[PDB]
């Protein structure tokens, strides 16, 4: 009845498990290689990894609705809601919480306790100002709230494995006025 | 004093430190600048000879003083990628080493949990030395618990 | 600045002791993810080296070194949580016959990687040195038609980087054989080398 | 209820699948299913433009779940996304059966069987339906967007629905 | 452990008192000891063989090895010998050489920069007289040009142009700096008129101490 009930439900159906560090594995070894080959310039990877995300999110919302139906978001609260409640509980096994709006209800702030992308992972001392890490689920929150016409702009302030204390993402939309005509 | 070393696959080493008792504030007279790399890379050979065989001279990955050569008792340890944990034991007398292995043994699996922490990292591949000051705090706190 | 490639510095024991800063835990809590996002990040890989590769070959090559690249890293942390910390451990066979690390993969890799243990595991009756490992459903590569097989690489791309890195070096290559009811079979062959072969030649 | 030919087409152009399996013939297939595709993706909106003088609400707009198929897909009733939209057409020949998701995204299910719950069992079987398509042509790398679909996969993992359905 | 004897013998013969004349058993010595480890890994060790083969090959003196391996010291130049302690050595063995037989070009042909070819014209009156390309009319040239060892006195002498035309140069015989980017002043080509077609020029000869070496080109193109 209420989605923080039953996106455990659906944790306990048709979701197919698999080992969280295979998945921080094999996401290392990509921003690893994107490392390597691009000879150290640490802003241009953030740009691949956006445009890597983007593809993942716009076919992935056919999938999030496919496994559970929902209506559509009349107000952007019931979209952070979701975000921290069933979009992130399904895929990954995390509960992020919203937290720093704007007055005028514009911006919300994803802030996000621990990340289960990224374990093991210490970066390097040169790429310790200009790499975000887990760039990916930016990409993300594009694409699926893109396909949802929610045509918004996500980016970083902090993270911890960048030195600072907490990770949260600040995402605003801009303009929506479209969508299906039925 | 002691001089410990971690050696790669193709010869070369990621970690080195040499550590001594406090009564000696300079350590290991004249041997430390020309012997000391030497004798290490002469005994790359020998445990590259017992890393292969089954029974030795049980579980392969600790084994004894590998030799001892103008009176410094040299202590290996074998990884399971390969690398090779060589440390060196010296004293102005001669010295015990296989009375320090219900020591000296965890040293080396605590000091392998710790190669396991520094490898997980996917920015860092390996034939890369571990320029970390982390690192070397841990295994002076573990030299210092371990003497 | 404490181990450079230049020198090595004299510091002496039972000083004061430094700050501490960073510490984790070693062994593994349980965690759980859906089978969806990690097939996600694995099209994204396929689709991005099949965006920046040429012919089918040196795209071969490149997803078996990004196999070798989580390879090389799991074997001592499998075995190192295999002969489990702080606490008091005692550590494992540090296993060299041939015929044992491919039970302990089919045993406690597949097992680890996947929820269920790998299936079977054959030698080869026609030549030595070949060796057959087998499943009856691949799951990385379950969403691909199944005529292509170049994409079933990276887990064998994995293999390798287990093997090469544990003192045996080889190559893999991978074929699918469409026995029984099962379409897709995914037979992952390991050729060795013969510098290896004498090793154990010369070990009786 | 009976399904008997199938049809997927785009979210904004002419149609990425169709299958007229099932139905032991030969029937034309060439270049008129992208015009018949196109002209429902037209008159979906047409339908949609013309308001009826109701001005109330949804007091509704969902099913239930009569375990259609063969562990189903989901287990709970569900809700739709096409409140004001063309839903089935029905004929002496056929009813088609239609179900749009909420990326813009609709399904064709031409059933050749003739004349409320055939609604329910519809929506059940196009939503099963959408649930294969993302998890057997999104999940592909080699199918890029908006093309027609080339996976052999996703064939006999709907034939073998259609099939269990009758 | 052969390894470690042959540097046992060697560094037992270092430190005799006598004196011993050229043998080619010190010939098949050297070369098994340059070849016994993977030359042509560690770095310090083999730094620690050749700086001991330096030494033997001064006590025999036969300087063609003590030049072979000052220009096979080369490879370590950018760390593990440092500033200007071993460099010192590696200079007054070297100093010597160059004196002598040592005519290799410099040990590299990472040092040209990438020059400046403006000519600077002071009249609004005259201007690019016609019917990439500079246009070039009665005004000077520029270069600049650096080296990266932690030695002194690499010393540039007499630096001129190839196979081009009638560009000539004056005189450079000063110094350039250690570890910076030492800008060399005015060449001053005095030019002659030619024909219009175009072709480009690699690089043009320097000398360090010597006769004019080949062309050491410049840095990651050809940049013409």
């Amino acid at each position: 009845r209420s989605l923080k009930a039953m996106g455990e439900e659906i944790w306990k159906n048709k979701t197919e498990k698999i080992n969280t560090e295979l998945f921080t594995l094999t996401y290392g070894s990509i921003v690893a290689q994107l490392c390597q080959d691009y000879e150290r310039d640490f802003n241009k990877v953030n740009d691949h990894l956006y445009s890597m995300g983007y593809n993942i999110g716009c076919r992935l919302i056919e999938d999030f609705l496919a496994r559970t139906a929902l209506p559509r978001c009349e107000n952007l609260v019931k979209t952070s809601e979701v975000l921290s409640k069933c979009a992130f509980k399904i895929f990954l096994n995390i509960t992020p919480n919203i937290t720093n709006w704007s007055h005028n209800k514009d911006t919300f702030s994803l802030i996000l306790d621990e990340n289960p992308l990224a374990d093991f992972v210490e970066l390097p001392m040169d790429a310790m100002k200009s790499l975000w890490y887990s760039n990916i689920l930016c990409g993300v929150l594009k694409g699926s709230l893109e396909m949802v016409q929610l045509d918004c702009d996500v980016w970083f302030v902090s993270d911890i494995l960048r030195g600072d204390s907490q990770t949260e993402i600040k995402v605003k939309l801009n303009r929506i006025l479209k969508d299906e005509i039925p | 004093p002691q001089y410990f070393a971690i050696i790669g696959k193709k010869d070369n080493p990621v970690y080195e430190i040499e550590f001594t008792n406090a009564e000696n504030p300079q350590g290991f007279p004249q041997d430390l600048k020309e012997l000391n790399p030497f004798i290490l890379h002469a005994s790359l050979d020998i445990v590259e000879d017992l890393q292969w065989q089954i029974n030795p001279t049980t579980d392969n990955c600790y084994l004894g003083k590998v030799d001892h050569f103008y009176g410094l008792a040299i202590t290996a340890y074998i990884s399971y990628s390969g690398m090779k944990f060589v440390m060196i034991h010296g004293n102005s007398a001669n010295s015990s080493v296989v009375i320090d292995d219900n020591n000296m043994r965890s040293f080396y699996q605590e000091v392998h949990e710790l190669y396991v922490k520094t490898l997980m990292n996917p920015f860092y591949k390996i034939t890369d030395p571990i320029r970390s000051p982390a690192f070397d705090s841990r295994v002076r706190t573990l030299a210092r618990k371990h003497l | 600045t404490v181990g450079p490639k230049q020198a090595i510095t004299s510091e002496a024991s039972t000083t004061y002791i430094p700050s501490r800063i960073y510490s984790e835990s070693l062994l593994f809590k349980r965690q759980e993810a859906s089978l969806s996002a990690m097939a996600f990040l694995f099209q994204e890989m396929i689709s991005q080296l099949h965006r920046t590769c040429k012919t089918a070959g040196d795209f071969e090559t490149k997803l078996s070194d990004y196999g070798h690249n989580i390879g090389i890293r799991l074997l001592e942390l499998l075995n190192f949580r295999a002969s489990v910390s702080n606490y008091i451990t005692k550590m494992r066979r540090r296993d060299l016959k041939i015929l044992d690390i491919l039970q302990f993969i089919h045993g406690t890799l597949w097992s680890y990687l996947f929820n269920h243990v790998s299936d079977d595991l054959v030698k080869s009756s026609e030549r030595d040195n070949e060796y057959m490992i087998v499943d009856n459903f691949p799951t990385l590569t379950q969403f691909i038609p199944g005529e292509n097989v170049s994409c079933e690489y990276f887990v064998c791309g994995i293999i390798k980087g287990f093997l090469f890195n544990a003192g045996f070096p080889c190559g893999v290559t991978a074929h699918r054989m469409p026995q029984g009811g099962h379409s897709q079979r995914t037979v992952y062959l390991i050729q060795f080398d013969r510098q290896v072969l004498d090793r154990e030649g010369l070990r009786f | 209820m009976a399904i008997e030919t199938i049809l997927v087409i785009n979210k904004s152009g002419g149609l990425i699948y169709q299958r007229n399996f099932t139905n032991d013939e030969q029937k034309l297939n060439s270049n008129e299913y992208l015009i018949l595709a196109s002209t429902l993706h037209g008159v979906f909106a047409i339908a949609s433009q013309l308001t009826p003088k109701a001005l109330q609400l949804t007091q509704n707009t969902i099913p239930y779940i009569p375990y259609v198929g063969m562990d189903d897909f989901f287990k709970e009733p569900f809700t739709n996304w096409n409140k004001s939209g063309l839903r089935q057409l029905c004929t002496d020949q056929f009813t088609m059966f239609i179900y749009q998701t909420l990326t813009g995204l609709k399904f064709v299910a031409i059933s050749s069987s003739v004349m409320n719950l055939a609604i329910q069992i519809a929506d059940n079987f196009l939503r099963k339906v959408y649930c294969l398509y993302s998890d057997y042509v999104m999940k592909d790398p080699s199918y890029s967007m908006e093309m027609p679909i080339r996976s052999n996969l996703f064939d006999e993992k709907v034939k073998k629905m259609v099939e269990n359905l009758q | 452990k052969q390894l470690f004897v042959l540097r046992l013998l060697m560094v037992a013969l270092l430190a005799t008192p006598n004196k011993i004349a050229w043998h080619p058993d010190y010939r098949t010595l050297i070369d098994t000891i340059i070849e016994l480890l993977n030359i042509n890994t560690w770095l310090i060790l083999q730094k620690k063989i050749l700086q001991l083969c330096i030494k033997v090959s001064r006590k025999i003196n036969d300087f063609e090895y003590v030049a072979k391996f000052s220009s096979i010291l080369i490879t370590k130049y950018t760390h593990l010998l440092n500033q200007s302690e071993q460099d010192a050595l590696f200079k007054e063995y070297i100093q010597p050489s160059i004196t002598n037989e040592s005519i290799t070009s410099y040990w590299d042909p990472f040092i040209l920069r990438e020059v400046v070819i403006n000519r600077i014209l002071d009249s609004d009156p005259t201007s690019n007289e016609i019917p990439a390309e500079f246009t070039c009319r009665v005004q000077n040239p520029f270069k600049f040009d650096f080296t990266i060892n932690d030695i002194q006195l690499d010393e540039e002498i007499s630096e001129f142009c190839e196979i081009d035309r009638k560009a000539v140069s004056y005189s450079g015989p000063y110094n350039v700096k250690a570890e910076s980017i030492r800008s060399i002043t005015l060449p001053l080509i005095i030019k002659k008129p030619t024909y219009k077609k175009i072709y480009e020029i690699s690089c043009l000869k320097i000398s360090i101490l010597k006769l004019p070496l080949q062309k050491f080109d410049i840095i990651n193109d050809s940049r013409r």
